[PDB]
DNA sequence: ACCGTCATGATCATATTATTACGCCAGACAGGG
DNA sequence: CCCTGTCTGGCGTCCTCTCACCTATGATCATGACGGT
RNA sequence: UUUGAUUUGGUGAGAGG
């Protein structure tokens, strides 16, 4: 692909493809034209170089580079370490329906529920408004919903209320090391711009306020609300699961 | 006496202890360093001169040519700051050198050239440094930051007992050279000595010591004494010195002068090396057994035979003593082997080598070098001698020859850069000295051993590598052409100087782009010490020692300034008075006391000096005439605080001031918070914002005024004066006659920066804050930039604070803020956006900007001008259309005839599709300013040509009042001229004014003057002429772009952003906090007087968080307000001015022995009034960091309002209007808001991009992208029993395509089920893993 | 540092009192901002260790289990039968104290009630059934796994126990740190295991092993004290002996090692001959 | 030791989503080896129901009917 | 004003060299009593 | 031949936000501006 | 024999928690 401009900003795997095929395309040749043999042992040794610096760079002595000294990566380079594949893209991925603000208390909040602002309730339940729009007749086409709501009329925000009430979310703070930093709250809606999170909880999340942020994540399918309803659910994790300690202890 | 901007709001000053050096110039390190690296410099260093005379003379391949040097020289640069940053360009200047070219003749290169050549010749751009210490690259303001690494010398480590596991610790002697190759003399644990180059394989050391041709005799006779044994009729007796057997048992009884001295089986006691050296005894007997293990020094040659008796540096045997014995020698010369005093380590080491002469050794350094190959002599000899023995290869500088002289204890500091014989005998000597037991080794976190680059010796040292690559390339050409027909010119070209020159100051490590918010900020990254970049350490491996504060960082490092997280102590902030050494050392100022008084002389103290004097703390008590008044006295001698007498002292620290950064001496109060609470307030009172009337700190530290004047954001003067015409825009300054030159008549006009984009998305403004017809003293401040006021430095406001908890809204940090702040406009700050559109050239054809669009109508076009460009004020939404640009169409359809052009319409009936290049939303804004560039050739539209009539308007405007103004100011030297001798009081306005020279004077230096001024306004008249040209032609001409742009469009939205439930606000002591809610006015808890209190903290975060000198910050706060409401109510009731003089000076006075001091019986009646006009909305009080106001002088200050004396007020309640019980602290506290917004950190994402590599959602904000559910939230979803819940969160949600069709179909159909599938990912592992000779598959 | 920081925070610091302050606070933000990766790093390679175990049964059926007792180091008793062996199922049917009594059954959870009527009948240790002893293949059943440990009931079937278990030994990894003779303290009775001794002359019973467990069982039963005595050590006391609070019961030499005997008689130098042997050093300050 | 022991495990899915995977994958290729899914990780990479939680009665019903 | 000469920009394959300054901790390898 | 220094590889925390910066060249047909007739 | 809106990649530096 490329970027911003008029040149095409090339992957490493395409530098190493592209040599090996030169080197290939030479080697025959000399082949061809019956060339003596220290020539044709150097040139199948640049080949078999060629060859192991595109499956794993730079296991053999120091590895080949394009721009500038930095070497350029391969394909095993492309499955191991901590951008491969496995830690990168298949263990953990990124994830729509999904959001992030910096949290604030709230603390009217009853321990089962959080504050959730009204510009990010209708950014993530886009499909579940447009599906109560669609069933009450007020459009047609989904054309016409997404207008709606790029909009904002007078009647999606009695939608979003309708949507919200019982569908949890998974509040989660962004350092994740046991489970009760995975919560599932029923949202309140929120004129603001800050997720109001019930104090206790804090004690759960090691959430202070000073300038912490969280983000959201909706169950969609119907299985899944009820494991966040059923499971997940923040007065579901009163006790720690490290032991018979209360985790919903008055800070 | 007071300056005139310092009767206007005279800060209260507490503190005791009388300055003697005022606060230097902060910004010396950056402007000193690139001032040493570019300016004309003889006697050769340092500067371009060192490179320029190290580098040159390039001599060629034997063709007898050479190229020399002879002179630089820089142009002026085409461009100024402003329009090098409104364009883009480089803020560089052209490096003209001049070079010579001479061509000797054949069998004489002693003899005559035959032709020379010297001319000027271009190579390079550097780029300049502005007045603020700044460098602009391409348009953004960077910042080029020193770097903190090892000092080129000796160094002698112990790798301390880690290695071979037995505790037995090893030393190595790191030689560094600052340019070439590293040398690492060893042990090991079998007590030989290896020495290796670059790391590389290892040797033993001592076959260098043959490659400096060294024999084994006179090595042996270097690191050895002798021991002689003479053969004299009896049992081969022994010379003696007896300090050699201090503890050493005998095997025998030795005896002299008939008597027993020492017996068998008994060690020589120190008494008995006193008896056998007063009686002077020489020659003692030994017996067979005790030349046993004797190891000889030289070699012994038969006479006979002409064979080897025995080879050197062997033990003798009895058959080699026979052999010896009968050959004729009657002396021995051995060596003494110790346990304690002398290991034979130069032994067992000559005992490894298989070397044996100079040839051999320099074939085997040739070979470690570079590995399987034939040597030659000549080779072996040539690399040898290019290791370190060149002027090329090898180079210690200044600072690595005086390091490398005192710590092998020379005495002259003076010597080559290169090594020699006597360096590494000497190194060798000092490693087996610390090995045997006396010596010690040196630590690495020293600060004298830590040197600071800096700007200029690393733009030296980029250059000087572009000139070995250049002088690569000229040696190439030089010796492979004709001569003489060429000139050089031709040969040297540009292109690698630039290239490594602008890839210095564009992408380095260092050459950071500057965080630019603040004043501050500025000031404090321009002073910064860091220890990463190329040449130190690196974050993610080291380490442990490097990261703690050294005892030798008092002074000169700042202790509390350095970012908390993955580089601590790494990113050092350099002190207040720390200058640099010459060499690159750090040193701090002290008083010389001698014997009994305090000397008020400064004295520069180094790092390494420091240790071995005595300094006293900065605050001892001292009475009048420097006599201590104690008898004993808090010092520190050698890195260790003790307690020492009164007259042993030799050094007092200058001022209390100076431990700490200017990041954190702005905070008052600094002794009594902790010093992770310090840390935290100092960095968050870096990242501060400006908001839009910034106030003043009514609890100072003195030290705002030194930061405003000595950054770069308020506009000095420069001449004193009278002022002549304020504006918003201009200032003109009329100078005082008794600062003016002659010539140049002279009145200075000072041209504000208004509106205009920062780094960082503020504000950065100018305001005028002098009035019309004010007197101005040169020094002084003029106009306030963004977060000053009246010269001060304002970062945030202050504002009435109570501590009690109020119904949980401020439970962990919250903080809870009155609506009254938000009506009153004063957090709403102003942030500036910049958007672009670029016009590019693709296929089908160029692109279209004009407002003929498809696929929109009025309501879109409407803010939009008949070119397409926005209007300059049109107050735009989130998503309108700013610049109109169509070409959007690709391929929706191939087009049926191949390429029907001419046939339907004129070029095309808008190719298959259209769709006008509308813009995003999420942000509202006025357009402030709208920049068009255009690449030249291309057709300027009706607005391009509307911006170059209103940019020739303005630049003709301002050029013409110019010559108005100057010309002013030249008539009215005239006037002031012509007041005596042959004056006119009425003819001199009846001609016109350009004629004020041939009226009736004589030949004095009044025509003479006016000959003068005349010279000066033709001058002005022609300099008009031809800059009002050169204008329009830099308003007329196109600018050099991007391959394949038409048109560059920018357009700056101007946001402004007031404060809401979720900004961070903080103060200056770690107090954090996101504002939780937005309370309105009767809920808040007010007093018995009615004012309600602004903002309610949560008292629980100071016994925890140990930051207590938040509530005396507070609790003087409200002093200084109490002050400032009797000034309100002494002045709303119009008094007289003797009252306002007598209760300004009793709060003026207040407190013990202060260096305040003033009085205000010279202000006569008027600057009272005006004083009293600026102290109405509270009095500053400057509290020093160490020496600051205690607790009685804020009580008395308490007292002195009506306030109450422990500082809490009774309040009531809003809601309930009944009281809180046990009485609640009030006061002001100076809060900052910080620019961690949450209308920037807000974000929610339905369904929008997704990546095209795997088929997942992209990531980020400005990316309409999903937050990363990572991997240990899928295990925290393992850890419960939910199944679905993690099943769609990676399979539905996230990467497989048909299954979130059929999910989102489903979604807006009311049936919540997925249909599962793959991961696509997992596709794409399969592809990678099967595209290697791996053959993964999907059974069954 | 030899001279301490006499100021508080109320009192103003001096310049020197503050750095060395600087000294002490900046050791500690590198050690937590460098003390967090090895933190994370080891919660990761638990839970790639665990990643597998699930509870598949619920019942392996079996009789082994590891042996609960109370920890004690040497002081007080440290951390009761009650933390250890709540909620943890008993593999044999813990015996009363008294004599052969069933008190508890042989697969009964042990809550918060059944921990009661042990502590009040001052049960010794309780053999209980361990993870490490479960005999399921490919899993952990239900009952050799223990309480759910937030939920009051046994571990239901499914609830994965490998990654909870290895999120809670690595998330408190941020909170760790990264960088004469024996006196009584209460009032008992004394008893002996891997004890073999023996009566010297004067009456102090001396042991001939080195590996000896001192306890001090209370008059209830359980033991609250343990101690080890070196070989050749001087008790004060013997077995089954009442002491009082604080009094000495032991005491050794360890710079000198003991090589006392068992029996009595005369003593011969066997194979001790002064020149090769052994070596003559006629002591200076005292002459024996 | 717990990164031994994770590197040696049956399933060499378990073992490369973890450290070295050019060590254990040349090691499952010459070995011919064979990963019968049977567990956490090897479920989360290849995206289906955890056989542990809610999907350990998914995990029975299939192990069931084979 | 038309014709011829110097100058200057498109498209296109050719294939890799003159710094060092982590800290364990397993795991494999030549050396030697 | 069983200990043994020594060398080589392989780890080293998650989540987020802002900004700037991106290979040289060696050779030639054909277009394009300059000067003589 | 004629229905379609679709895609912004590595490197290095700095800040928040
Ligand atoms: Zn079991």
């Amino acid at each position: 692909v490329p970027l911003d401009g008029g040149r095409f900003a090339t992957s490493d795997l395409n530098d190493l493809y592209r040599r090996v095929i030169n080197r290939n395309n030479r080697l025959k040749r000399l082949l061809d034209l019956a060339a003596p043999d220290i020539i044709v042992r150097n040139e199948k040794r640049m080949l078999q170089e060629a060859v192991d610096a595109l499956l794993d760079n730079g296991r053999r002595g120091r590895a080949i580079t394009g721009s500038n000294k930095r070497p350029l990566k391969s394909l095993a380079d492309m499955i191991k370490g901590k951008q491969g594949r496995f830690r990168q893209n298949l263990l953990g991925k990124r994830v729509d329906y999904s959001g992030r603000s910096v949290i604030t208390v709230g603390p009217y909040l009853r321990l089962h529920q959080c504050g959730l602002p009204k510009k990010m309730a209708l950014e993530l339940f886009k499909p579940f408004i447009y599906g109560k729009l669609e069933l009450r007749g007020l459009a047609t086409t989904i054309k016409a919903a997404k207008k709606m709501v790029e909009r904002e009329e007078a009647v999606v925000w009695d939608i979003l209320d309708e949507v919200i009430r019982e569908h949890p979310v998974l509040l989660n703070r962004a350092p994740t090391l046991h489970r009760l930093g995975i919560q599932a709250f029923e949202p309140v809606l929120i004129e603001g711009k800050a997720i109001q999170l019930h104090p206790l909880v804090c004690a759960a999340y090691n959430a202070d306020f000073d300038g912490d942020q969280m983000a959201v994540h909706v169950p969609l399918t119907l299985e899944a609300q009820l494991e966040a309803r059923a499971l997940m659910m923040s007065t579901n994790n009163i006790l720690s699961p490290a032991n018979g300690e209360p985790i919903i202890v008055p800070s | 006496v007071y300056s005139y901007t310092e009767k206007k709001r005279i800060r209260k000053d507490f503190g005791k202890r009388p300055q003697v050096l005022d606060v230097p110039y902060l910004l010396s390190i950056q402007l000193d360093s690139f001032q040493k690296f570019i300016e004309q410099d003889p006697e050769g260093q340092y500067g371009l001169e060192a490179a320029f005379r190290s580098v040159f003379p390039i001599q060629s391949y034997s063709g007898n040519s050479e190229l020399q040097y002879v002179s630089y020289r820089l142009g002026e640069p085409v461009f100024d700051v402003q329009e090098c940053q409104i364009r883009g360009v480089t803020y560089s200047a052209p490096l003209r050198v001049k070079l010579r070219l001479v061509i000797y003749e054949r069998e004489a290169p002693e003899g005559t050239v035959k032709d020379i050549k010297e001319q000027e010749v271009y190579m390079g751009e550097i780029p300049l440094m502005t007045d603020n210490g700044t460098f602009v690259i391409n348009g953004t303001e960077r910042v080029i930051v020193s770097q903190l690494h090892r000092s080129p010398g000796v160094f002698f480590d112990s790798d301390k007992g880690k290695t071979h596991s037995s505790g037995k610790v090893l030393y190595n002697a790191r030689i560094i050279p600052y340019r070439g190759s590293w040398l690492d003399f060893e042990f090991d644990p079998k007590d030989n000595l290896f020495v290796r180059i670059d790391r590389r394989r290892k040797l033993p050391a001592t076959i260098i010591l043959r490659a400096l041709n060294y024999t084994t005799e006179q090595i042996l006779d270097l690191f050895f004494e002798k021991v002689i044994f003479e053969i004299r009729d009896n049992k081969l007796q022994m010379e003696l010195v007896p300090e050699r057997l201090r503890g050493e048992t005998a095997s025998f009884d030795i005896e002299a002068n008939g008597k027993v001295y020492v017996e068998k089986g008994r060690r020589i006691t120190a008494r008995h090396i006193r008896q056998l050296e007063k009686d002077d005894v020489k020659l003692i007997e030994v017996p067979v057994e005790y030349i046993a293990g004797k190891v000889v020094a030289k070699d012994y040659i038969d006479e006979s035979t002409g064979e080897l008796i025995c080879a050197a540096n062997m033990e003798l045997s009895l058959d080699l003593l026979a052999k010896l014995s009968q050959s004729g020698h009657k002396r021995i010369e051995t060596l003494f082997t110790n346990d304690l005093d002398h290991g034979p380590y130069i032994s067992e080491t000559l005992r490894v080598d298989p070397t044996n002469d100079r040839l051999s050794a320099l074939v085997e350094i040739y070979r470690m070098m570079r590995p399987g190959e034939p040597p030659t002599r000549e080779a072996a000899e040539s690399l040898f001698e290019n290791l370190f023995f060149s002027e090329d290869r090898y180079d210690l500088s200044a600072v690595g020859r005086m390091k490398f002289n005192r710590s092998l204890l020379r005495e002259e500091i003076e010597g080559s850069g290169i090594l020699s014989k006597d360096d590494i005998i000497d190194v060798m000597k000092k490693l087996i000295d610390i090995r045997n037991g006396k010596g010690e080794v040196d630590d690495i976190d020293h600060l004298g051993n830590r040197r600071i680059r800096s700007v200029g010796e690393m733009a030296e040292n980029q250059f000087r590598v572009g000139l070995v690559r250049v002088e690569r390339a000229v040696k190439e050409r030089l010796s492979l052409g004709d001569l003489d027909t060429l000139m050089p010119q031709d040969m040297i070209n540009a292109k690698p100087i630039s290239a490594a020159v602008k890839e210095f100051f564009g992408s380095s490590q260092l050459s950071q782009f500057m965080d630019q918010n603040n004043p501050l900020s500025e000031i404090t990254h321009k002073r910064r010490i860091s220890a990463l970049g190329p040449g130190g350490l690196t974050r993610e491996r080291a380490g442990f020692e490097v990261r703690d504060v050294h005892p030798t960082h008092y002074g000169r490092v700042c202790p509390i300034e350095t970012p908390e997280g993955p580089n601590i102590g790494l990113i050092n902030s350099l002190s207040v008075y720390a200058q640099t050494n010459e060499y690159g050392f750090l040193e701090t100022p002290y008083r010389k006391v001698t014997d009994g008084v305090v000397t008020d002389e400064i004295h520069y103290l180094s790092a390494i000096e420091e240790g071995n004097y005595v300094i006293a703390q900065a605050n001892s008590n001292l009475d009048e005439e420097g006599h201590f008044v104690e008898d004993l006295v808090t010092c520190r001698s050698k890195g260790e605080s003790s307690l020492f007498s009164r007259d042993q002292v030799d050094y007092m620290d200058v001022s209390t001031q100076q431990v700490v950064s200017v990041g954190a001496s702005l905070i008052p109060f600094l002794e009594h918070d902790d010093a992770n609470r310090a840390l935290m307030g100092a960095n968050m009172q870096r990242q501060a914002v400006p908001t839009l009337r910034a106030d003043k700190p009514l609890v100072g530290t003195g030290m705002e005024r030194a930061v405003a004047v000595d950054s770069g954001v308020t506009a000095v003067a420069k001449r004193g004066g009278v002022v002549q015409y304020v504006d918003a825009s201009r200032i003109v300054i009329k100078v005082n006659e008794d600062e003016m030159y002659p010539g140049e008549a002279g009145i200075d006009i000072y041209n504000l920066t208004k509106y205009t984009r920062s780094n960082q998305n503020t504000c950065i403004n100018q305001m005028p804050c002098v009035s019309l017809g004010e007197p101005v003293e040169r020094g002084d401040v003029l106009a306030d930039g963004p977060s000053t006021d009246l010269g001060e430095l304002a970062l945030g406001q202050n504002m009435r604070v109570a501590f009690m908890p109020w119904n949980g809204y401020n439970f962990e940090d919250s903080i809870l803020v009155s609506e009254r702040v938000v009506q009153e406009d004063r957090f709403t700050t102003i942030h500036i956006q910049e958007l672009a559109c670029v016009s590019r050239d693709t296929k089908l054809g160029p692109e279209e900007i004009t407002a003929d669009i498809p696929n929109v109508g009025e309501a879109a076009l409407s803010k939009l001008d008949e070119s397409g460009i926005v209007y300059i004020g049109a107050e735009v939404t989130g998503g309108d259309i700013l610049v109109g640009k169509v070409t959007p169409k690709g391929e929706t359809q191939l087009t049926p005839e191949e390429k029907l052009l001419r046939a339907i319409f004129g070029e095309k009936a808008s190719d298959v599709k259209d769709s006008s290049l509308r813009v995003p939303n999420g942000v509202s804004g006025t357009v402030i300013d709208v920049q068009v560039f255009t690449r030249d050739g291309v057709e300027k539209d009706k607005r391009a040509l509307e911006i170059e009539e209103m940019q020739l308007k303005q630049a003709k405007k301002d050029l013409s009042e110019e010559l108005q103004i100057l010309e002013a100011g030249l008539f009215s030297r005239i006037r002031a001229v012509l007041v005596a001798g042959g004056v006119e009081a009425e003819k001199l306005d009846k001609l016109p004014r350009d004629r004020w020279l041939e009226l009736g004077l004589t030949d004095e230096e009044k025509q003479n003057q006016l000959e003068q001024l005349a010279e000066q306004y033709d001058e002005l008249k022609h300099e008009f002429e031809k800059k009002l040209e050169a204008k329009r032609r830099k308003i007329t001409q196109g600018d050099d772009l991007a391959p394949g742009v038409l048109k560059i469009v920018k357009v700056y939205l101007a946001v402004k952003r007031r404060i809401q439930p979720g900004d961070k606000m903080a103060g200056r002591h770690g107090n954090k906090g996101v504002i939780s809610k937005i309370n309105p006015i009767e809920d808040m808890p007010y007093d018995e007087n009615g004012t309600p209190v602004d903002i309610v903290l949560n008292p629980l975060g100071v016994p925890s968080r140990m930051n207590i000198g938040q509530i005396l910050e507070t609790h003087l706060g409200m002093a200084a307000k109490g002050i400032g409401d009797k000034i309100n109510a002494m002045l709303k009731q119009q008094q007289e001015v003797a009252k306002l003089r007598e209760f300004i000076q009793r709060a003026y006075d207040l407190g013990a022995d202060v260096r305040q001091k003033v009085d205000l019986s010279t202000f006569s009646d008027e600057e009272v009034m005006r004083l009293a006009e600026n102290l109405r909305k509270g009095m500053p009080i400057a509290t020093p960091v160490f020496d600051g106001a205690k607790e009685a002088e804020i009580k008395e200050l308490l007292k002195l309002g009506d306030l109450p004396t422990s500082g809490q007020i009774r309040l009531y309640d809003g809601r309930t209007g009944e009281q809180f019980e046990r009485p609640v602290t009030v006061g002001y506290m100076y809060m900052l808001k910080l620019n961690h917004l949450v209308d920037d950190k807000m974000h929610a994402r339905s369904t929008g991009s997704y990546s095209l590599v795997t088929q997942q959602p992209l990531g980020g904000k400005a990316q309409f992208g999903g937050q990363r559910f990572g991997e240990m939230e899928v295990w925290a979803l393992e850890a419960y029993g939910a199944a679905y819940t993690l099943q769609e969160m990676l399979t539905v949600k996230s990467d497989d395509v048909n299954g979130r069709t059929k999910m989102y179909k489903n979604i807006v159909d009311g049936n919540h089920q997925m249909e599962p599938g793959m991961p696509e990912s997992f596709n794409v592992l399969l592809k990678e893993i099967r595209s290697l000779g791996i053959n993964i598959e999907l059974e069954d | 540092i030899e001279t301490p920081i006499t100021a508080n925070f109320r009192e103003g610091l001096n310049v020197l009192q503050y750095f060395i302050s600087t000294h002490g606070a900046r050791k500690g933000l590198a050690d937590t901002a460098l003390k967090t990766a090895n933190s994370g790093y080891l919660t990761r390679r638990l839970v790639d260790v665990a990643q597998d175990l699930v509870v598949t049964e619920d019942d392996c059926g079996t009789h082994e289990g590891i042996m609960m007792t109370p920890v004690i180091e040497g002081g007080d008793v440290k951390e009761p039968l009650r933390d250890r062996v709540l909620g943890r199922v008993t593999a044999e049917d813990v015996l009363k104290p008294g004599t052969a009594d069933i008190l508890v059954p042989r697969n009964t959870l042990l809550h918060e009630q059944w921990c009661d009527l042990l502590e009040e009948n001052s049960v010794d240790a309780v053999k209980v059934r361990s993870v490490v002893s479960c005999d399921t293949d490919f899993g952990v059943c239900a009952h050799c796994y223990g309480r759910d440990l937030a939920r009051g009931h046994i571990i239901n079937k499914g609830e994965a126990i490998g990654v909870i278990a290895a999120q809670s030994i690595g998330e408190p990894g941020t909170q760790l740190t990264m960088r004469s003779s024996i006196q009584v303290k209460n009032k008992g009775s004394i008893k002996l295991s891997n004890v073999k001794s023996v009566v010297n002359s004067s009456g102090k019973l001396v042991i001939t092993s080195r590996n000896t467990e001192l306890k001090l069982i209370d008059e209830f039963g359980r033991t609250k004290e343990s101690y080890k005595v070196p070989y050749g050590a001087v008790l004060a006391k013997g077995d089954g002996e009442q002491v009082a609070g604080g009094e000495t019961v032991a005491n050794w030499d360890p710079h000198t090692m003991p090589v006392i005997t068992e029996v009595s008689g005369f003593v011969r130098f066997t194979d001790m001959i002064d020149g090769q042997t052994i070596t003559r050093q006629t002591d200076e300050l005292t002459g024996l | 030791g717990i990164t031994k022991a994770s590197l040696a495990t049956e399933s060499f899915i378990s073992a490369a989503s973890f450290q070295e995977t050019t060590r254990v994958l040349t090691e499952a290729a010459v070995a011919g080896k064979r990963d019968e899914l049977r567990g956490l990780k090897e479920n989360v990479i290849v995206g289906r129901l955890i056989p542990a939680g809610t999907g350990y009665a998914y995990h029975q019903d299939r192990m069931r009917r084979r």
